[PDB]
């Protein structure tokens, strides 16, 4: 079990102990996504308003 | 010195940010009005605390933080609160109406109208940075804002700051304190859209924090205030190494390289000890061995699960208080012989240790006692995939009947995003099973 | 999501609506003057959801009063809180509607509806964030059912992205005014299935039975029924009017209660049942009673169906650990009656302020498939007449075709099939 | 009123446990997929332990121990015995065994197996081994026959020293194994059922012909299948403990307790205390119990050897009623109380 890369300083210390060794979409693709969903919303709203007009 | 910006989204994120920044100020001796007698460099700074605070000519120390909610009531209590003076008004951003617990409403419908404003305020903060490391993003899985707006924020952050690291602190949904029946939907949705945009995420399961609060603080019915003061202690021990002199995890890149060998499996389990009631009349202080040993009981984890039946890819121990390396190695030696700690074959069995000598700070009048030493262990164990299985089951149960999906479709989402997200989660569960089981 | 616009239409709409404003005005500490004289500030923290603030720090109910007959609304103005209502919000014709859905929806009502919508628009234009509308009405008369559903579609046209919530009193032969009530109700349920997000189904059969069997009143008045109705209404709107760990609004209520859009007809429950009581009730007693069929305001046996979702509110000072424990116990002990494919479908809230007259109380909002029992009852009464086209002339004289009737019956029978679908899923 | 769910319907034992549970009048059964249970009679494979213990207000309990397959599948049993200091290679109640994977799967111990096989050739000791997989058995003095066999199948097998001088009951000159039923409760109390069974063979043991199965393989099925005299001496090829005790007294001047049972209690406790830290549910959010079936051989010196551990055992049919009642007494109502124990508790605290 060996201790390594030990570093000390006034506020603390760090080290490593080893027990055993080993054996993105664009801005405009995003705006296209948001805009497609807005379109689908507006279409649903229009289908509703058409039925109410009937 | 390289700056980090903290971003708190929705109710859970904002209230936890409150908790953390109260704690940070206590720890760095910054007063509510923003002053720091302790800082002798007036108006300026190259120090480790300047990673989280900027300075003004009047000596005010200001969080590198943005609060974002789609509805005002919660950020309003920041604006009127005890830390009123600390935050610049442009750092607190509110909408008119929230996302109604609806991922697609927060992502698509209301996200679209506020994303550019939020990115502009975030860049106002980034322009004040000589060398920005990246972001700490706080949010709930279950909220509509929390899930949906955060995922849109994460995509845009990858676009505007692609070299930066993004870390998450995510609240995982628990029915004892949850507010909505669709939180599984939201969490899968947001995990799926956020996965390749997060470098490392610490999940906190409200169930685990709740039971810690009942069992070890003797609180009959924990509030968000209880939960958040405890969660903020944990977050503080995770960030202390960015805010203090040291040599372990000194920048956000080090969290990924120490805790995340595989980029998809980037959800380290956090275990924290000791949690002791302030109203405990007589308490015998616990030793290095006792609290390192507590690191391996599930009852102390931020997520209930059983690492005995998984494999480790990485383990870090952050101690705060009266701790020296010799005692840590002694305790580790003895724990290894008494416990099932199996690392994956292609990783060294071992621990990275960091010690800071000031013991945890506790808010006056809080529920937590002051203690002489404490430890937060961060271990990337495959056992955490249990939580995904939980979530996924709940999701499968509802989505089979398409229950509630109509509320999302009516926001412009397509039913197909549900099964895309679920299939990504299926992938994820399979990756964990490959790495961690024979 | 702050301001709600309340509309009461017709005799029943306005009488329950007035009792509602009485009850919650008392709970919030406002007197008939419109002046606040309370002792806690939980009272004023969200009082903008239901009240506007006038000059002199007066509070004015965001409430519109609608009838085709002047009678009941002059009695409203006569009554206890009559002068708290803004006088421009009284909108009324002279004809009356003769218990005739057609008169309310197609002929007399058309004539009056644009005025009401003018007042509605005036009230919503002053709202920072309007969440939507709650309507009080019965379904068995003519103004409430016919004209109220006319209003509902006009409002959906002008405010298609706001929430429409109704308290809808269903007719019972046990309390009935006329024989055509099943006709009026079936036409209205056709409207409500299409055009509301959340309907509290207040069944006059259940109110009569509670008044008779449980409260031991042998000849119940509308006053006795409306006592129960204003108790229920105060309960179900608690988490909208007060701040808590859970602060609700009309849309989150729809999101968490309604898994499928048409299945939005809620069965309310109340405990303790009270009539115009010194022993305090224990949390186990509240929890047992509120779930008892004898405390349901919709005459349905909840063991004949399954709970899709449940939301309970406990009012008073008591141990929320005990309430959590009790709710969890009733779920885990009768778990067959809660669908397995909606996890954690029971959510519980507490508020410290109790209703006037009680130290402790509990209100229950159930989305049960047992609600189908109500719609089949109406459906039976409908067919019994319609198969002989009886009384149809009152309606065909106002322009309606039989086709509209058979269409509405069909849609309601479909609603019932949907409920049975999910009761065996 | 406690609640429970049944997810293994081919369990003889837990079928009867289901029945007496209802007969209490204080237990109600739920549907397979209902999460609001106190008690799970789980399935044999891929039991979802990750979903247990997350129901507020439900103490949850399951009839299996996550991890216990380390003991109950032969390759893992071999691995566990020779890798754990508590047991070690020098473990004296386990036959030397080695794990061997097939040709086209390729870790494995093939070469170290023959390392000993050759000093067994040379040794002039019995060099007959058995090959096993977790149907599919071969007993041979020739190693290469063993591995020929092994790799024309696709499974990982284990090669284990066959016990060439077993104890043979007379009349018959015939083999047997002993099966012991062990219940481990949520407290990791280890309970041995007072009644075991000898699964006998009806055929005289014959050393020369190692490829007629029935005089060499003791399990119930093969005796009810390929054996000429099934049921001849004992009903069901099953000798219980009263008899075997009397026989040992009459023929060997010993008792079952002294000659065999001390060794059996020792092996059961060593095996379970070994894996206890890996499987204990002492501070977990759910609880386990489990019923195991331990199988032992007795050689002519009256030494006990462990051959296998069974994670989902059936009972002998006369004992079903008694054992199952005890399961409810000790495993289930200890956790969920209702309105002369048949078990020996296995414990020993020698000081040193
Ligand atoms: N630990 C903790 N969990 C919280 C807190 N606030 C909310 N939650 C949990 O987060 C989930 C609800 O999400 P919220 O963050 O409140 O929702 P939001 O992001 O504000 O989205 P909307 O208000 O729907 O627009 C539930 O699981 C809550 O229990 C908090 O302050 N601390
Ligand atoms: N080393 C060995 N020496 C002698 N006989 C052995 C032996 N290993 C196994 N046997 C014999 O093989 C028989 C069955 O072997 P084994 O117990 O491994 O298979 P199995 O898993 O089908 C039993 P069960 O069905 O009860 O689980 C035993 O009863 C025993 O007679
Ligand atoms: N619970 C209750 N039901 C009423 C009341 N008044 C009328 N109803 C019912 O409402 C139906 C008649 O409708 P009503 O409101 O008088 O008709 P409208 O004025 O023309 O809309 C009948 O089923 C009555 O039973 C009341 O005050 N309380
Ligand atoms: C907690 O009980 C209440 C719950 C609400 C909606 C319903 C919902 C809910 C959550 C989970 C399961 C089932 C329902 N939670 N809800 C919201 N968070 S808005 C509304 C309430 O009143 C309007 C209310 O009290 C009566
Ligand atoms: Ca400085
Ligand atoms: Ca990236
Ligand atoms: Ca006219
Ligand atoms: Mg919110
Ligand atoms: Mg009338
Ligand atoms: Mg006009």
């Amino acid at each position: 079990m060996e201790v390594i890369e030990l570093n000390k300083c006034t506020s603390g210390q760090s080290f490593e102990v080893i027990l055993k060794p080993p054996s993105d979409p664009s801005l405009e693709e995003i705006q296209k996504k948001l805009e497609a969903a807005e379109e689908r919303r507006k279409y649903q709203e229009a289908e509703l308003l058409k039925h109410l007009a009937e | 010195m390289r700056e980090c910006i903290s971003i708190h989204v929705g109710q859970a994120g904002v209230q936890i940010g409150n908790a953390c920044w109260e704690l940070y100020c206590l720890e760095h001796g910054i007063q509510p009005d923003g002053q720091m007698p302790s800082d002798k460099t007036i108006g300026g700074g190259d120090d480790s605390f300047n990673t989280f605070f900027s300075e003004t000519g009047a000596g005010k120390h200001v969080p590198r933080a943005v609060f974002v909610d789609l509805e005002p009531t919660v950020i309003d209590e920041v604006r009127t609160g005890t830390y009123r003076q600390l935050f610049h008004p442009e750092q607190l951003i509110t909408g008119k109406e929230d996302a109604a617990n609806n991922y697609a409403r927060g992502h698509y419908t209301i996200g679209k109208e506020i994303i550019d404003l939020v990115l502009d305020r975030i860049r106002k903060l980034a322009d004040q940075c000589t060398g920005l490391q990246g972001f700490l993003v706080f949010h709930s899985f279950g909220g509509g804002t929390g899930s949906g707006f955060t995922s849109l924020l994460m995509e845009r952050l990858s676009v505007d700051y692609g070299k930066k690291s993004k870390l998450e602190f995510s609240i995982y949904p628990a029915p004892q304190v949850s507010t909505a029946v669709v939180e599984p939907y939201n969490s899968i949705l947001t995990t799926h859209t956020t996965l390749e945009h997060s470098d490392c995420a610490f999940m906190v399961d409200n169930e685990a924090i709740y039971d810690i609060c009942r069992r070890n603080l003797d609180i009959e019915r924990p509030t968000y205030t209880n939960l958040n003061r405890l969660i903020s202690q944990i977050v503080s021990s995770i960030t202390a190494s960015l805010r203090f002199d040291g040599a372990l995890n000194v920048d956000l890149t080090e969290f990924q390289t120490n805790l995340v060998p595989y980029p998809r499996i980037h959800f380290p389990l956090a275990t924290y000890a000791p949690v002791i009631s302030a109203e405990k009349a007589y308490h015998e202080q616990l030793s290095v061995a006792e609290i390192t040993n507590a690191c391996f009981e599930p009852a102390n984890q931020m997520v209930k699960c059983d690492p005995r039946h998984g494999k480790y890819m990485a383990c870090c121990l952050l101690y705060r208080g009266d701790v020296v390396p010799k005692d840590v190695n002694a305790a580790i030696a003895t724990i290894k012989t008494k416990r099932s700690i199996q690392f994956v074959d292609w990783c060294p069995t071992g621990f990275k240790v960091g010690i800071n000598y000031q013991p945890p700070t506790v808010v006056p009048g809080g529920d937590l006692a002051k203690v002489q030493r404490a430890v937060c262990m961060l271990s990337n164990t495959t056992a955490i995939a249990e939580a995904w299985a939980r979530l996924d089951h709940k999701f499968d149960l509802m989505y089979a009947k398409r229950a509630f999906v109509h509320w999302y479709v009516g926001e412009g989402m397509e039913e197909g995003e549900f099964s895309e997200a679920r299939e990504d989660m299926a992938a994820l569960e399979k990756d964990y099973e490959e790495v961690g089981v024979d | 999501m702050r301001e709600i616009v309340h509309i009461q239409a017709g005799q029943c709409g306005n009488q329950i609506g007035a009792k509602f404003w009485e009850v919650i005005s008392d709970e919030h500490g406002i007197d008939p003057t419109g002046s606040y004289h309370g002792d806690s500030d939980l009272q004023l923290e969200r009082i903008n959801v239901y009240y506007n603030e006038a000059t002199g720090n007066k509070y004015v109910p965001r409430a519109i009063l609608v009838d085709l007959e002047p009678g009941t609304m002059d009695s409203v103005r006569s009554g206890p809180f009559g002068q708290i209502f803004r006088p421009d919000n009284f909108v009324f014709g002279q004809s009356g509607a003769g218990n005739n859905w057609a008169k309310g929806h197609y002929t007399e009502g058309a004539e009056l509806v644009d005025s009401v919508l003018d007042v509605v628009r005036k009230e919503s234009e002053s709202c920072d964030c309007l969440q939507g509308f709650q309507l009080t009405h019965s379904l068995g008369g003519g103004t409430g059912s016919g004209m109220g559903t006319l209003l509902i579609s006009k409002i959906r046209e002008e405010y298609p992205d706001r929430i429409m919530n109704t308290f809808s009193v269903m007719p019972s032969p046990k309390v009935s005014d006329t024989v055509v009530e099943p006709y009026n109700a079936t036409l209205s349920v056709h409207q409500l299935v299409e055009n509301t997000d959340e309907t509290y189904c207040i069944d006059n059969e259940a109110l009569y039975d509670i008044c008779f069997r449980t409260l031991k009143l042998t000849t119940p008045t509308y006053g006795d029924l409306n006592h129960l109705v204003s108790a229920t209404m105060s309960g179900v709107t608690t988490c909208l009017r007060f701040p808590g760990q859970l602060n609700a609004d009309l849309r989150k209520l729809a999101v968490n209660m309604v898994p499928f859009p048409r299945l939005h007809f809620f069965m309310p429950g109340f405990a303790p049942l009270t009539s115009r009581q010194y022993r305090a009730l224990t949390v186990p007693e509240l929890t047992q009673q509120m779930f008892d069929s004898k405390n349901m305001m919709a005459a349905c046996d909840p063991r004949h169906g399954r709970y899709l979702t449940v939301a309970a509110i406990f009012r008073g000072r008591m141990s929320m650990k005990e309430v959590d424990e009790q709710m969890l116990n009733v779920q885990n002990k009768n778990s067959s009656y809660f669908v397995e494919w909606i996890p954690n479908n029971v959510k519980t809230a507490v508020c410290d302020i109790p209703p006037r007259g009680l130290k402790m109380s509990a209100t229950f909002i159930g989305n049960s498939t047992a609600i189908q029992e109500l719609f089949k009852r109406i459906s039976e009464q409908f067919t019994a007449m319609f198969r002989r086209k009886a009384f149809l002339h009152w309606y065909t004289g106002e322009g309606m075709d039989e086709m509209e009737f058979t269409e509405a019956e069909s849609n309601m029978n479909d609603l019932v099939s949907e409920y049975q679908q999910y009761q065996d899923a | 009123m406690y609640t429970f769910v049944v997810r293994d319907e081919n369990s003889s034992v837990y079928a009867e446990v289901s029945r007496l549970l209802l007969a209490t009048g204080q237990w109600k059964r739920l549907r397979k997929d209902n999460p609001r249970f106190n008690l799970m009679l789980g399935e044999r494979n891929r039991l979802p332990f990750g979903r247990l213990g997350h129901e507020p207000g439900l103490v949850q309990l399951v009839n299996y121990y996550r991890g216990a397959d380390k003991l109950c599948r032969k390759a893992s049993l071999v691995k566990l015995i020779k890798t754990s200091p508590e047991l070690s290679e020098s473990c004296t109640w386990f036959p030397e065994s080695y794990v061997i994977y097939p040709t086209n799967l390729k870790t494995d111990e093939r070469e170290v197996f023959l390392a000993a096989y050759n000093r067994r050739r040379e040794g002039r000791e019995g060099n007959v081994w058995i090959a096993k997989s977790s149907e599919g058995i071969l007993i041979s003095s020739e190693a290469s026959e063993l591995l020929d066999f092994i790799d024309e199948q696709g499974q990982v097998h284990v090669i284990q020293k066959y016990l060439e001088k077993p104890l043979l009951l007379e009349p018959g000159h015939r083999k047997f194994d002993i099966r012991s039923w062990v219940l481990v409760d949520h407290l990791y109390n280890i309970y041995l059922y007072r009644e075991g069974v000898l699964r006998t063979s009806s055929e005289p043991y014959n050393s020369a012909n190692f490829q007629d199965k029935t005089c060499h393989l003791t399990n119930h099925c093969i005796q009810k299948e390929y054996s000429k005299n099934y049921g001849r001496y004992e009903e069901g090829n099953e000798m219980f403990f009263e008899e075997f005790n009397q026989y040992l007294m009459d023929a060997l001047n010993t008792t079952l307790e002294n000659s065999i049972l001390l060794q059996i209690k020792h092996i059961i406790r060593s095996c379970l205390m070994c894996i206890e830290p890996a499987i204990s549910t002492k501070h977990l959010h759910y609880q386990s119990f489990q019923l195991f079936g331990f199988d032992f051989m007795v050689d002519e010196e009256l030494k006990v050897w462990l051959i296998e551990v069974n994670g989902a055992p059936a009972c002998a049919q006369k004992l079903y009623a008694e054992l199952c009642q005890g399961i409810v007494d000790v495993a289930i109502s200890s956790v969920f109380p209702l309105a002369t124990s048949i078990f020996i508790k296995l414990h020993h605290h020698h000081h040193h």
